[PDB]
């Protein structure tokens, strides 16, 4: 029905459906057909070279690109490319020239009749039931952030963070290393990212992290490699997500992810800010860590009455930073799509079907 | 304090601190009949510390200079309320071994325990948070 | 005299779980696995098992009636699950909304809805909705405080029962516009609103479950101080007409319930089931189930809930029982 | 008093190597072993003193098993008796040297340096991998002449032998293979060839190695008695490791096969550099002929991945630069170019001293640097 | 002998103390933390009972519902004691996830702080640690006595072997 | 590998049959080949070498007749070595006749492997042609060993080349 | 072991191998022993000759007289360094029966015989004092207080550490000097020194010499050396020499037993340790198979 092109992943499902169905990665191969695709390109990777076209919300190379698609409407959804719609949504603040080829491949390649390229950080909030908010779409490379309100995204508080995924994977593996062990940087890129979704989980707790670290053994695990040694983690497994919350540990001088979200929030007017408070949510790698949503609630409350003018907690109740944390956060913006999908089926009032497949005159803006 | 202690404010008699001093005084006069006076009114939990701390002192020392060649009699002869509250008198007077010597605490208490239940020290370890 | 071994269960039970024929017992192993098992030839064997749960999961119960089965666990969401006419189990999630973790749950008498021992200040309660195909949340604020431990739901569509970490024992009620059950009015409130309390009674200690009688009436409750507390209510407004504390000597216990009108019978930590009678005006301690009192016990370890048996609403005279090693056992009278 | 003659000591299975810095022969050579036998109970011999008193040492078991170290209780009187009675060394004057195999866990290099640092009360703890240690005693060769810590560490022992590639310094374990094929191997097929001490003593004093045994027999109709008769044996003991077949057919897999598959499982980044020189652990696989013989093995297998290559893809890649070193006495060099590594005025600045120590406990006793 | 009751007083109240359960931090979320290292918990710890025998040796019996601590405070006179049990203490504490109980730094004013948590309370028997609690007490001050009487023969063999050379 | 090539079968044309191909060769019995252009380097001699070289192999790539005339050359030298091991010289040559030109008839016999002896058996139109191929290289081995082990001693063959027919091609020697 | 071994071992070996063999090859090895000292085998030019190579406070006060009429001719240059380089040749030897060995012993022992020097003018000037104070015992008091505080000399072999001795009449005492960087080593030598001085009170060992034993109250009479002053991290024991042991029958092996005073306790105190870090791993090993055996 429709897909959520992502930068490192990418998945694709039924509309209205109750869960996803497909699910592949952005790494094609390089050797068993003759340019590996998602499964051929992950399970055997040994003898490939992976590459990732998708990257900081850009693309360059367009064959892998185009064999990628034609490879999942044909096996993924087995429908025909011209006898079915799509609805895609590219990440937020990305550039024009992106959208207009992805719509001329869609109009004159497969020969879809209708299409509709949304944002996707706006079906992220629709899923949730709210037509003005904020959410926090921290990307595999980047972190977008853009709030929403009146059914449109402001492009002045647009941003994206530094932090991602790979800095603290990168951390992770220096920690673990800088611990005693003698890792390597591509060694094995998987085990470490298995074990810490498995075993990291952000606290800002930091007075009690080191105490409980080096006063008690509870917080030690026992893991197992793939080969077979027993490697034991010890105060390393907290300290690997502190890296969103500190830029400047990773390198990169910036405020942090609640620092930066709190600037921009302050930067508007006090009239949209009202609402903007109750709609605090993520949807991406800012939305998926064990104790993030009580650790950037803490974060908001303090920076709320320590930061502006606030001299005894007597007014505390007055704001209320509304923090939700929807469990289906990562295929949030995917079900959002899905659902938004059916309502702009039967309408005859979408600008896209018949018009953006091969009706093409000198104004495609409305789109 | 305000939740899982019932005892609030009882400056009504706590102020007064009185009652304890008359049931110390007639225990010393006195000294199976320690316990009898002893026993009858616990430190009542409130700002009062140095009367309390007074009448715990008092109240091992009477158990220290007691007749102890036959105990389970006492032992046995007793409610458990009283039981309990000869338990809990021997925890908290068990915690300074500098002034008393302890031997006879740590024998009521193993014999209290091997006689009686063993829950005594179960019941005697969930007490007032600050009594 | 009377007992039975089971599956040894090398797993935390601290369920049983039993079905409507009590044939397919669920029961926990510390993770987010489920185990089921079925009939065998002087034994069980295992049938099947769950998955799609993130945490430990921690209570479960099924509906003898309906012969549905609901899970929760400390992933700040529940789970229920349906036979599926194949012959396997489907899986479904309910919509809830809530600040911390769960720790019990329990079925309604009328399956109609259920309750969650949510961890925060609040409890939740979940229903079919109409015209719909998930289920509303909810959440009250004014009764409850702190976090509960035990539930218990009264013969009936309201008064329902809450146990809270403090020493009080706290009571909530669950009437809502939709559901067409009229709240008969009764000794503990008549005509009572949709949030209300009737008496926060102070118990001895902590609090492990709550107890209640076949009829309806004579409620209960024990603790972690060796003490279980008795109350018979006269109206909404007035004090308890017999308040009798007796504390048994032996170890404390946990998860009791009222066997007969009069009798009543629970375990714990204790290696040894207790009997005793109960009367409005006098109480008193007869015996232990226990007849050999490594251990020359039969349960060498700590006894989890206790689940009555199938028997008669008015008198079972039988239950059964397990620990944190397994070894279910069904005991009797 | 930090300025004193390091002391560097490398302990193993069977011989274990000891001595000083700035020197180019071993001072003490033994096999790892102990005579172990109211009160009194400290009286056993260690080394040849042991080996000779076996007659009455009761059973003189060994004190380490495949390397890494299952008897602490023994290895701390090994250790101490090797320094009192066969060193005569004073422990607060300079800085120890522990050794580790490839990968040596946490807990074993920690509870090492507690044993050696607490118990006789010494100043300064350093540990490395025998990777680097072995790379570092290449580079008197002409090759290098300088520091470059990039390459591959393949250590043949008698027993067993492994591989354990090094990237800039830091030793990547993640893929690598072993060559189980020994000198056992190359002692039975000559002691079959033939139908302990002899066998070892025949294996010590004559061994040719040729290209090809086509070319070793047609040359060798074109010899020597000691000790009994000799031949093509020596011609074919060598080709045991080249073609397991003939050997061992169960690990048909080869040194040049092993070797490539090992440099090419990493990234290719770092694969160009490690495929320029590699230096062999040891003294084992040294024989009269051997390093050329696997440097000609290595350069004709890798044709139909260059040769090849360059057709297939289309693309001139010039990556003729391989040039393999072979030690001239690699039997104990091991410590060889540990004590041109420790010589250096900033090995004193990447070790930990009592104050770094009695203030932190065992906790710092894992990362250390070049 | 002071010290049979004062083990059997130990030996009892830990049997009566020893009650975990699970608890969900009511604080964080999804993360089960101890209740007598974080944050205060004032609802939930019990009172810490203490028992003595002696005025150089005691120990602290803490209770909560899933942070349940205990410590002793081993028996020391003179200074070869003192720093043997020191020293034997730093050495077990360091090593501890060979027991996956004991602490890396006991409270201040103690020598050893055990730990034990529901996993630990479930994946073993209840009795049975009770009672190898009093063994390896027993044994500690056993294996103490022998070391200070194991001193004086090797003292004085090296006395006897090193003034008989002559 | 240290295996022992063919080097003279290939794959564009030879007189082959059932299994194995023609390889010319100088002989002093009746043949089924003709004169090569030139004696410098005959079959027969590389044959001997090639056997001496494997006879402690494992095995070799079968590719045609390539292999398999290998194969068989390396068999009958190492036949020939056994049963001249340490016998007397007339003895020896006695035997080595016996089995060079004996009745033998084409491969696939009982009891001996079919399939390491010859898998594609083809003996009609090369019955009589095959036979006296066999019977002709046959001897000029046996006669080549026979002038070549033997040392300046009386009739006395080299100590090693008797010696060192432990193993056989592909273990085929017990 | 029990008593530490006064010739070096890799030396003793070296020699005798060397004796025997008939292929000695170049030697570039750098050994130390005790005392702070350093040894350098190898030859300079040939192949064959083996040069083998605190210092000035001994060449102040007069040694090499001794170690030149023990060594004979085998003296040479100075070798900058440790001071005392010997040339050997495995060409030139007078015979093989034992006098290989006893070049062997020589040679290894060369740092007790440099370190026994000081011993033959407290000998000498005991003698004299006896032989003087023979025939009149009285007025033997004053003359032998008025014969001390300037003759006494002072060996300084470490940074710290520090010995002296001085003669006396019918016997002869000295003292030693230690430093403790440790609360466990203190104690230990504290109870191996109480035990040592009461190990005498045996009639089967009271032949032995008298230990006295002065932690913080060392002697008046050697208070005034200009070394280091009584310290809090330091320990001194003093020992006596009786005529019989002194005896020159026997003043060969009672000079070796006590130059290696310092280091046997140390040595006797790291095994101590070792034994009871022994210990301490089989109590752990038992309680962690009791653990392990508490499970169900
Ligand atoms: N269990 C886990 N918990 C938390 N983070 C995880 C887990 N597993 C993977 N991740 C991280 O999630 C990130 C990828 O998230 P996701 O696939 O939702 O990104 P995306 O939406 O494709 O990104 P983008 O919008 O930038 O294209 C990576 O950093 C990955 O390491
Ligand atoms: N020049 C040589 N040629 C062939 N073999 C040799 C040569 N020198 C030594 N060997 C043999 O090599 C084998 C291994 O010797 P090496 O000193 O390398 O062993 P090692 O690595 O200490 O052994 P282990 O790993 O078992 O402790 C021994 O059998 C030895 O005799
Ligand atoms: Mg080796």
């Amino acid at each position: 029905i429709v897909l959520d092109n992502g930068t490192g992943f990418v998945k694709v499902g039924y509309a209205k459906d109750n869960f996803p169905r497909f699910q592949f990665p952005s790494i094609v191969g390089r050797p068993i057909k003759d340019v590996m695709v998602g499964d051929e390109a992950e399970a055997v990777r040994s003898l490939l070279q992976v590459k990732y076209p998708m990257e900081n919300g850009i693309i360059r190379d367009f064959e892998e690109m185009n064999q990628l698609w034609d490879y999942t409407f044909f096996e993924k959804l087995k429908i025909d490319p011209r006898g079915r719609k799509i609805l895609l949504t590219e990440p937020p603040m990305n550039p024009v020239a992106n959208r207009e080829k992805m719509c001329e491949t869609m109009f004159e390649r497969y020969g879809f009749g209708g299409v509709y390229v949304a944002i996707q950080a706006v079906l992220s909030l629709y899923a949730q039931g709210l037509s003005s908010g904020v959410v926090v779409d921290s990307g595999d490379g980047v972190t977008h952030i853009v709030p929403v309100y009146e059914s449109v995204v402001l492009n002045h508080l647009v941003g994206r963070l530094d932090v991602a995924g790979r800095d603290a994977t990168r951390y992770l593996i220096s920690l673990l290393l800088r611990k005693g062990y003698a890792f390597n940087r591509t060694a094995d890129f998987e085990t470490v990212r298995e074990m810490k979704e498995k075993l990291c989980y952000v606290s800002y707790d930091l007075e009690l992290d080191h105490k409980l670290s080096e006063e008690t053994t509870v917080l030690m695990r026992n893991y197992t490699l793939p080969d077979g040694r027993v490697i034991k983690v010890g105060s390393e497994r907290y300290e690997c997500p502190e890296c969103l919350f500190q830029p400047h540990l990773v390198g990169s001088e910036q405020p942090g992810l609640s620092e930066f979200i709190f600037d921009t929030i302050q930067a508007a007017d006090v009239d949209i800010r009202k609402y903007l408070y109750r709609a605090i949510v993520l949807s991406g790698g800012s939305s998926m860590y064990a104790g993030l949503p009580s650790r950037l609630e803490k974060e908001i409350k303090q920076l709320w009455f320590e930061r502006v003018l606030h001299g005894d907690p007597a007014r505390l109740p007055n704001f209320k930073v509304k923090i939700e944390d929807a469990p289906r956060r990562r295929h949030a913006v995917f079900i959002g799509g899905a659902v938004l999908a059916d309502i702009m089926a039967q309408n005859d009032h979408m600008w896209v079907s018949k018009a953006e497949w091969e009706e093409y005159g000198v104004r495609a803006l409305d789109k | 304090t305000e939740q899982d202690i019932f005892p609030i404010r009882n400056e009504t008699a706590e102020q007064v601190q009185a009652a304890v001093s008359q049931l110390i005084p007639q225990a010393r006069s006195a000294i199976l009949q320690g316990l009898k006076t002893l026993l009858s009114y616990v430190p009542y939990g409130n700002d009062v510390q140095e009367v309390r701390t007074q009448y715990l002192n008092a109240f091992v020392d009477v158990l220290s200079n007691i007749r102890a060649a036959d105990i389970p009699a006492f032992v046995k002869e007793c409610s458990t309320e009283e039981i309990d509250n000869i338990v809990n008198f021997i925890y908290r007077g068990l915690a300074n071994p500098q002034a008393y010597n302890s031997s006879v605490l740590l024998n009521w208490h193993e014999k209290v325990v091997e006689i009686s239940g063993i829950g005594c020290i179960v019941r005697v370890l969930n007490s007032r948070p600050d009594l | 005299a009377t007992s039975q071994v089971l599956h040894i269960l090398p797993k935390p039970s601290y369920e049983h779980a039993f079905n409507s024929q009590r044939t397919e017992f669920v029961t926990t192993t510390a993770t987010n696995q489920v185990e089921l098992y079925e009939q065998d030839g002087n034994g069980w064997k295992h049938a099947r098992t769950f998955s799609d749960h993130d945490k430990i999961v921690t209570c479960v119960d099924w509906a003898p009636k309906s012969n549905r089965i609901v899970t929760c666990s400390q992933d700040r969401n529940a789970y229920v699950y349906e036979k599926r006419p194949d012959g396997t189990w489907k899986q479904t999630l309910v919509l809830l909304r809530l600040n911390r973790a769960a720790t019990f749950v329990r079925w309604s008498p009328n399956e109609d809805k259920f309750a969650v021992g949510s961890g925060a200040r609040v409890i939740s309660v979940c229903y079919f909705e109409q015209e719909n195909d998930w289920w509303v949340s909810k959440h009250l604020k004014r009764p409850l405080r702190s976090t509960i431990l035990s539930l218990d739901w009264h013969p009936n569509n309201v008064l329902l029962a809450a146990g809270c970490a403090d020493r009080k024992a706290y009571v909530l009620s669950a009437y809502v516009r939709d559901v067409d059950a009229k709240p008969e009015a009764s000794v503990w409130g008549s005509r009572l609103p949709f949030n209300t309390v009737c008496a926060e009674y102070p118990s001895g200690g902590w609090v492990h479950a709550v107890g209640f009688s076949p009829s309806g009436n004579a409620l209960a409750y024990a603790g972690h101080d060796s003490s279980v507390t008795i109350a018979y209510p006269s109206a909404p407004e007035q004090p308890p007409r017999a308040l009798i504390t007796v504390k048994l000597s032996q170890l404390p216990l946990r998860s009791l319930l009222w066997a007969n009108e009069s009798a009543i019978v629970a375990a714990g930590y204790n290696y040894s089931p207790i009997l005793l009678q109960g009367n409005e005006s006098g109480w008193a301690h007869t015996r232990d189930l226990d007849a050999g009192t490594s251990l020359p016990t039969v349960h060498q370890n700590m006894i989890a809930t206790l689940r009555p048996y199938a028997g008669t609403p008015g008198n079972i005279t039988a239950f059964t029982s397990s620990g944190t090693d397994g070894r279910v056992v069904l005991w009797t009278l | 008093a930090s300025f004193n003659v390091p002391i560097i000591m490398d302990n193993g299975t069977g011989y274990s190597k000891l001595g000083y810095a700035g020197n180019d022969a071993p001072s003490y050579v033994f096999p790892t072993v102990i005579a172990t036998r109211a009160t009194e109970d400290l009286d056993f011999f260690i080394g040849n003193d042991a080996l000779k008193k076996a007659s009455a040492g009761y059973s003189l078991d060994y004190p380490i098993r495949h390397g890494q170290i299952e008897n602490w209780d023994h290895m701390e009187r090994f250790w101490q008796q090797s320094l009192f009675k066969y060193l005569r060394c004073e422990p607060e004057d300079h800085y120890f040297l522990l050794t580790e195999p490839p990968l040596n866990p946490p807990e074993n290099r920690e509870n090492t340096a507690e044993i050696m640092f607490e118990s006789f009360n010494c100043a300064g703890l350093y540990i490395a991998v025998q990777a680097v240690l072995a790379l570092a005693a290449s580079w008197t060769s002409s090759k290098v002449t300088d520091r470059s810590l990039t390459g591959t560490v393949v250590d043949s022992g008698d027993g067993v032998t492994h591989i354990i590639p090094v990237a800039e310094g830091y030793v990547i374990g993640s893929s690598i293979k072993t060559m189980p094929l020994a000198g056992r191997d190359v002692t039975y097929f000559v002691q079959s060839l033939l139908r302990l001490k002899t066998a070892e003593r025949i294996k010590e004093e004559c061994c040719y190695v040729c290209p090809d045994i086509v070319k070793e027999f047609s040359r060798f109709d074109r010899l020597k008695y000691a000790s009994i008769d000799v031949g093509f044996e020596r011609f074919l003991a060598p080709e045991i490791f080249f073609n397991p077949e003939i050997a061992s057919s169960d690990f048909l897999t080869p040194l040049p096969e092993l070797v490539d598959n090992v440099v090419q499982s990493s990234p290719i980044d770092v694969r160009k550099g490690l495929y320029k020189n590699i230096v062999l652990s040891g003294g084992s696989t040294l024989f009269k002929n051997f390093g050329n013989r696997l440097q000609r093995d290595l350069k004709r297998i890798v044709d139909e991945r260059i040769h090849r290559s360059e057709m297939l893809s289309g693309a001139k890649s010039g990556g003729v630069d391989v040039n393999v070193i072979s030690h001239k006495r690699q039997r104990n060099a091991v410590w060889f170019g540990g004590s041109l590594l420790a010589q250096t005025p900033e090995f004193g600045s990447y070790c930990h001293t009592k104050a770094d120590y009695e203030e932190y406990g065992a906790s710092i006793a894992r990362r250390y640097q070049i | 002998n002071t010290l049979r009751p004062y083990l059997n007083a130990v030996r009892s109240t830990l049997t009566a103390s020893l009650a975990l359960e699970e608890f969900s931090s009511e604080i964080v979320e999804r993360q089960s933390q101890p209740e007598v290292e974080v944050g205060r918990s004032p609802e939930i710890l019990l009172k810490p009972l203490v028992v003595s025998r002696n005025e150089q040796e005691q120990c602290l019996i803490e209770s909560s519902v899933n942070s349940v601590r205990f410590s002793i405070r081993i028996k020391q006179v003179d200074e070869i004691e003192r720093i043997l049990v020191r020293k034997f203490m730093q050495f077990l504490m360091g090593r501890a996830e060979s027991f996956f109980i004991l602490r890396r730094k006991p409270v201040q004013g103690y020598d050893i702080s055990f730990l034990i948590t529901n996993y630990h309370t479930e994946e073993m028997l209840k009795h049975k640690l009770v009672d190898f609690i009093i063994e390896f007490m027993e044994e500690v001050d056993a294996e103490i006595s022998e070391m200070k009487l194991f001193l004086n023969g090797r003292a004085r063999l090296v006395a006897e072997t090193y003034l008989s050379c002559f | 590998m240290p295996a022992y090539h063919s080097s003279f079968l290939s794959l564009t044309d030879v007189p082959t049959t059932g299994n194995i191909a023609m390889l010319p060769l100088k002989t002093k019995f009746r043949g089924p080949a003709y004169p090569a252009d030139e004696s410098q380097m005959d079959i027969i001699d590389e044959c001997i070498g090639l056997f001496r070289a494997n006879c402690f192999f494992r095995n070799f790539e079968i590719k045609g007749p390539a292999d398999r005339t290998l194969i068989y050359g390396t068999l009958f030298i190492s036949e020939c070595l056994g049963r001249v091991n340490g016998l007397n010289y007339r003895d020896a040559e006695r035997q080595l006749n016996s089995l060079a030109l004996e009745n033998f008839s084409i491969p696939g016999s009982a009891g001996f492997p079919l399939n390491a002896l010859y898998a594609p058996p083809l003996s009609p139109q090369d019955a009589e042609i095959m036979r006296t191929y066999l019977t002709q290289f046959r001897q000029e081995l046996a006669y080549r060993l026979l002038s070549h082990v033997y040392a300046t001693e009386k009739d006395h063959p080299s100590k090693w080349w008797t010696c060192f027919s432990k193993r056989r091609f592909m273990n085929k020697a017990l | 072991m029990l008593s530490l071994d006064y010739n070096n071992i890799f030396i003793y070996e070296l020699l005798t191998e060397r004796f025997s063999s008939e292929n000695p090859s170049s030697i570039d090895q750098v050994v130390t022993d005790f005392d702070g000292v350093t040894f350098h085998i190898s030859t300079p030019e040939e192949k064959t000759k083996i040069l083998i190579s605190c210092y000035p406070e001994l060449v102040n006060y007069g040694t090499l007289d001794l170690l030149k009429q023990i060594y004979g001719a085998y003296v040479h240059e100075p070798e900058m360094g440790y001071n005392f380089s010997i040339l050997i040749d495995l060409q030139q030897l007078p015979a093989t029966d034992e006098e290989k060995e006893q070049l062997a012993m020589s040679i290894s022992m060369l740092k007790r015989n440099v370190l026994a020097a000081p011993f033959h003018r407290a000998f000498t000037k005991q003698a004299e004092l006896a032989d003087l104070a023979r025939k009149d015992p009285e007025n033997a008091p004053m003359l032998d207080k008025q014969a001390t505080s300037q003759e006494l000399m002072a060996i300084h072999y470490r940074d710290e550490e520090t010995i002296v001795l001085w003669p006396e009449h019918d016997r002869v005492t000295v003292v030693f000097s230690t430093k403790f960087r440790e609360e466990t080593d203190r104690i230990f030598g504290k109870v191996f020194l109480q035990e040592f001085v009461d190990a005498r009170r045996r009639p089967a060992i009271q032949t032995a010499p008298q230990v006295l034993f002065s932690y913080r109250d060392p002697p008046l009479e050697i208070r005034d050396i200009q070394g280091i002053q009584k310290g809090d991290d330091f320990g001194f024991v003093t020992f006596v020499l009786f005529e019989r042991h002194f005896t020159p029958q026997n003043r060969e092996d009672c000079i070796s037993h006590i130059q290696v005073f310092r280091n046997t306790l140390h040595f006797h105190i790291k095994a101590s340790k070792a034994y009871m870090h022994q210990r301490m791993r089989k109590r752990v090993a038992d309680f962690q198979k009791v653990l392990n055996r508490a499970k169900p």
